């Protein structure tokens, strides 16, 4: 697994049944996310680790025809059949960065 | 899809 980005983003889940977006792994705080590239089959994944304590708080795939949504400039997110995930970036920058790479991965899916 | 900084 190569990684094709790296962003600073506070990784969020949707909590549904309380109409509240909630911290993913339940550990406030911002993470480094990558998109990995899987060559042998060319698959993608979104991997997010605290900065601080290293913790896994997301671990997706990325499914060819998602629907990535760029609500605004530093708050991106995404669905899946099982939960709803939330990056909100530390920059612009990173935004851009990561939104390119999943762009990206979208176009050769 | 959702649209805060209590929940942050």
């Amino acid at each position: 697994e190569q990684s094709i980005c790296q962003a600073r983003a506070a990784v969020m889940v949707y909590d549904d049944a309380n109409k509240k977006w909630v911290p993913a792994g339940g550990s406030t705080g911002f993470s480094r996310v990558h998109i990995y590239h899987h060559t042998g089959n060319n698959t993608f994944r979104v991997v997010g680790r605290k900065i601080q304590d290293h913790q896994v708080v997301i671990n997706c795939a990325i499914p060819k025809g998602l629907k990535y949504n760029q609500a605004t400039q530093t708050f991106h997110q995404w669905r899946d059949a099982r939960q709803v995930y939330g990056l909100n970036f530390g920059s612009k920058e990173d935004a851009n960065v990561f939104a390119s790479a999943m762009m990206h991965a979208l176009e050769v899916l | 899809x959702p649209p805060t900084e209590d929940e942050l």
